[PDB]
RNA sequence: ACUAUGGUUUUUAUU
RNA sequence: GCGAAGAACCUUACCUGGUCUUGACAUCCACGGAAGUUUUCAGAGAUGAGAAUGUGCCUUCGGGAACCGUGAGACAGGUGCUGCAUGGCUGUCGUCAGCUCGUGUUGUGAAAUGUUGGGUUAAGUCCCGCAACGAGCGCAACCCUUAUCCUUUGUUGCCAGCGGUCCGGCCGGGAACUCAAAGGAGACUGCCAGUGAUAAACUGGAGGAAGGUGGGGAUGACGUCAAGUCAUCAUGGCCCUUACGACCAGGGCUACACACGUGCUACAAUGGCGCAUACAAAGAGAAGCGACCUCGCGAGAGCAAGCGGACCUCAUAAAGUGCGUCGUAGUCCGGAUUGGAGUCUGCAACUCGACUCCAUGAAGUCGGAAUCGCUAGUAAUCGUGGAUCAGAAUGCCACGGUG
């Protein structure tokens, strides 16, 4: 897990509040480029491209012990091998092998 | 699909052809990227685009049939 | 080295009562679907009426007796030694081989429906003039290479 | 051998566990971040309470814990029916109100963790250690048990040689499934060399 | 009308929790005697045996998820307090609803 | 019913 | 289809140029500002320079501090080089029957005995024999699971028996039969007849739903080899640190001079096409699944009920069954080309996006050499879910129909 990718994940939460909240109603009216074919708000059209890293692109939920996009269960945040460790400790609730 | 059909303008060129009467006569301006399309207002201004290690000089004429800036700038060094 | 069977239960024909007439369907079928083979059996007996059909009240059990596989060669040793000798195929296998020998010839006629193709090849086998035999002619030569065995 | 772990890969059967924590199924992946935040100031308080085993208990948005100690007079004094002096610490380091419990201990020297602490005291000090190993074997085998492993690795010189040794007693099945082997890991660096101490005790099957 | 949500990952622990809330209901007047068990669910999970380069070979783990709602026709001066103060049991999620 | 090859150098016991 | 469930930027190794640094990440010291919000110019941007507004937490206002912006040391960053350093985890045989111990015995000794020898098995399993004997770990047990007959329950699930009947499991009403959550019984080589040191240990027949560890999982001894990996992670030695570091914008792993596994589809009439027509499991969902109803050739859009998920939502499974119709025509079957427009998403559809609608129709008659799977609900075969997911599969993992 990379400290620059962990620090970017925090910056994304604080920018989703900034560029991805209360802008969707404006985005619905500024994104039309055929209804009159006239240019009169170009600065506001280039505002929809201001966010580059804080929108649903790049954002992945990842394995919460390695930062890795692979081999994990999002219902626990644990990998397909650390689930064996935690199930052998009773540390994932009710998850068992035999003993039923 | 695309905007607006056909080749569409970019602000980073639209400004440089409006400043062409304020900055006057000079050696070619760098614009880096090769993605933009050409438009009939690009006449009388010389520009340069990145080739992958340096920049190469480009000029637009009425003898063009519509193009991207990459069609003036090859990036490969064999064939 | 351990089996020893286990012959497995099979369902004989509901209208003719025969195991051999149900066994034919297991070889006539395509992609395990079986239902179209169950529509070609006996439907190929109404077409066979006009031709050399053998025992109509036995459907195909007597017409299959006109198809004559008898011997098998290659993949064998005798006396612990490599030998090119023929062997006689088991009686419970000979007719199940004759079933493939006739449906593999019949479906590869260049004309009409299977119900007609099969009625032609069963009439022409009853005079020994049938199709699709050259594919096994070099095996029949190898079976005739030896009459003195070991 | 030697990597089959009694308190790792063999812990998912017949053994008591040291941690259980409850959370919303849709935020267990978010609460996983807290599992060190509850330890970071408490792990170095366990020896200060003479604790032989901890059981971390965490209800939804809460904390409890149970601790097993032979010497509760070290952390609560007399008479043991008021645990306030420990509760006020556990609730402050956790950032949430807490209700902790204290349990008793039977045959405390018949324990792989005490045997490991009794041997590590020699090697973290670069002194004679085999006396403590033989004393631990003749302590455990005369207090209970049917076999024991006590193993040491590194700085066993002889000046700057490393080496590894154990000398076993009785019988100790480490590959049998339901053997219930009491175990502890110890690992350290003195800033001049690495050391390790490995302990396994066998008492009875199932 | 109100409902008391009981959720568990085991078919015996949900019946122990049902006996624990009925034992408490009989000790706050009357409120629960024999509720309905509802339909059940399962979730199946796989884990890897070797930490690298083998994901074909897996081992299987299971949870059996239960839900009970109890359902109440009239709460009392003891239902809204003494039955809410109940600590119940470990391994079970308890909520009041509506 | 069937055949000859390989120079020289060459790593675990512990952070 | 493997490290690496979906690599346009990002990811990232590699490669160009900007922009920022004792470092965004861990702690400590000198100095300033509330973080933040509002806005203009420079730049595509990372950032740079101006102009206002707030005064939180903390606080007798003291200066502290989350945080923001400049300084300086110990130290940070680096999927940088290397698995002949040092951990950790490791391939495959294989659930395979093997690997070992103490005290005696034997040889000059390394070594041997037992564990070999003789029958038997899935078996170091059990009898026989015995200067070697009894033991340990692995095994077998243990644990999970299935057809049948019972048993608990009795629901919005089921309807034998009985009452009524929009003539229906529908409604009465019922726990019969399925069934849902679970617990039992049955099988003992018992019985017949064979086999064999008539031993140990096996094999047919009868009955039974099923029999000779009933089957199948889940159980991983001794281990094999300078075993794999500096690319999950740890980390010495060595290097970069006004950066090879993080951040931006360009690109590269599809440039094409030379080229290949693995896997799939047609080669028919047992079809191709338009209708009629029969039967599912596994599951899955609140900034969610999204209905009713209209519109859009369609992908979708308007829109927002019901359900916190057995009286709501995803979702009419296809192969199969039967008419009509073309016809042995390189095929009225089959599939490369080819030219544009729609739908969804995204800095971005230059370029190797997906979904959607057309016209042209090269190749193809089961394919040289060499060669793979499976003993039965197995092999083969046609569809449907689940996971990944801003937009992106026929792959990965499951399940049903036929067999």
């Amino acid at each position: 897990a990379k400290q620059s990718m962990k620090a970017r994940e925090v910056k994304r939460v604080a920018l989703a509040d900034k560029y991805f909240a209360k802008r969707a109603e404006l985005k619905a009216i500024i994104s039309d480029v055929n209804a009159s074919d006239e240019d009169r708000w170009n600065a506001v059209l280039k505002l929809q491209t201001l966010p580059r890293d804080s929108s649903p692109s790049r954002q992945r939920n990842r394995c919460r012990q390695t930062g890795r996009p692979h081999g994990f269960l999002r219902k626990f945040g644990l990998s397909r091998i650390k689930v064996r460790e935690a199930a052998m400790r009773g540390e994932i609730p009710g998850l068992k092998k035999a003993s039923w | 699909r695309s905007l607006k059909k056909g080749p569409f303008i970019d602000l980073h060129l639209l400004k440089k052809v409006e400043k062409a009467v304020e900055s006057g006569d000079k050696k070619p301006l760098r614009t880096w990227s090769r993605r933009s399309t050409i438009f009939p207002n690009m006449i009388g201004l010389t520009i340069a685009v990145h080739n992958g290690r340096q920049h190469v000089p480009v000029f637009v004429t009425d003898e063009m049939v519509g193009h991207k800036l990459g069609e003036f700038a090859p990036t490969r060094t064999y064939r | 080295r351990r089996r020893v069977i286990g012959q497995r239960k099979i369902l004989p024909d509901p209208k003719f009562g025969s195991e051999l007439l149900a066994k034919f369907v297991n070889i006539l079928m395509v992609d395990g679907k079986k239902s179209t083979a169950e529509s070609i059996v006996y439907s190929a007996l109404e077409t066979l009426a006009q031709r050399s059909g053998k025992s109509e009240l036995e459907a195909f059990e007597v017409a299959l007796e006109n198809v004559r596989p008898t011997v098998e060669v290659k993949s064998r040793r005798v006396g612990g030694s490599t030998y090119q000798v023929p062997v006689e195929v088991r009686p419970v296998r000979r007719n199940a081989l004759a079933m493939r020998w006739i449906v593999e010839a019949a479906r590869k006629r260049g004309d009409k429906s299977m119900a007609l193709r099969l009625a032609n090849e069963l009439s022409d086998a009853a005079e020994n003039k049938g199709t699709a035999v050259k594919k096994r002619e070099d095996v029949h030569r190898m079976a005739e290479a030896n009459k003195a065995f070991a | 051998g030697q990597k089959v772990h009694p308190n790792g890969i063999r812990l998912g059967i017949v053994k008591p566990w040291n941690s259980t924590w409850f959370a919303n199924t849709k935020e267990f992946a978010d609460n996983l971040d807290s599992d060190f935040k509850v330890r970071q100031y408490l792990t170095k308080e366990l020896a200060k309470a003479s604790v032989s085993r901890i059981v971390i208990e965490r209800p939804a948005k809460s904390i409890r814990v149970t601790i097993h100690t032979a010497r509760p007079g070290i952390v609560i004094g007399k008479k043991g029916e008021d645990v306030e002096k420990l509760r006020k610490v556990v609730a402050d380091i956790a950032g949430v109100p807490a209700q902790i419990n204290i349990a008793e201990v039977r045959k405390p020297e018949l324990d792989a963790k005490l045997v490991a602490d009794s041997i590590t005291s020699q090697l973290e000090r670069r002194v004679m250690f085999r006396r403590a190993m033989k004393r631990a074997v003749q302590n455990a085998m005369r207090l209970g048990a049917k076999g024991i492993k006590v193993e040491v690795s590194g700085r066993l010189g002889g000046a700057e040689i490393a080496r590894t040794e154990w000398y076993r007693e009785g019988r100790v099945p480490l590959h049998t499934l339901r053997a219930d082997i009491d175990y502890n890991t110890s690992e350290a660096h003195t800033t001049y060399g690495v050391i390790g101490v490995k302990v396994w005790i066998f008492k009875g099957e199932i | 009308r109100i409902r008391i949500r009981l959720k568990a990952f085991d078919h015996r622990l949900i019946d122990q929790a049902t006996a624990e809330i009925v034992e408490t209901a009989k000790r706050t007047g009357a409120q629960v005697r024999g509720p309905i068990p509802l339909p059940t669910r399962k979730e199946r999970f796989t884990v890897l045996i070797s930490p690298h380069v083998n994901k074909d070979a897996r081992d299987q783990y299971e949870i059996r998820t239960h839900l009970r709602l109890v359902d109440i026709v009239e709460p009392t001066e003891k239902t809204v307090d003494a039955l809410m103060r109940l600590d119940l049991a470990a391994g079970v999620d308890v909520q009041i609803s509506l």
